[PDB]
């Protein structure tokens, strides 16, 4: 199941979308590993066939 | 748990376990640091600071 959903996580004290409060992360973060980092920080193509 | 959603406090967040999980969740003990400091010295007050 695909899901492109760009809305805030709506669960801490402050409701999030109808006001912007706290606790109201963005879902949908970026990454940013580098050559400089270790082992378990390289990304991996993964390819799953079904 | 009545105090998340209170909102009644500048920072209220919750390192390790999640501040959702503390309703029905038993500990051995709690312990209580109470101090003053500046403004800028809350984001020093962390897991992981220098």
């Amino acid at each position: 199941e695909r899901d492109i959903s760009t809305e805030i996580y709506q669960a801490g004290s402050t409701p999030c979308n109808g006001v912007e409060g706290f606790n109201c992360y963005f879902p949908l973060q970026s990454y940013g590993f580098q050559p400089t980092n270790g082992v378990g920080y390289q990304p991996y193509r993964v390819v799953v066939l079904s | 748990s009545v105090l998340y959603n209170s909102a009644s406090f500048s920072t209220f967040k919750c390192y390790g376990v999640s501040p959702t999980k503390l309703n029905d969740l038993c500990f051995t003990n709690v312990y209580a640091d109470s101090f003053v400091i500046r403004g800028d010295e809350v984001r020093q007050i962390a897991p992981g600071q220098t």
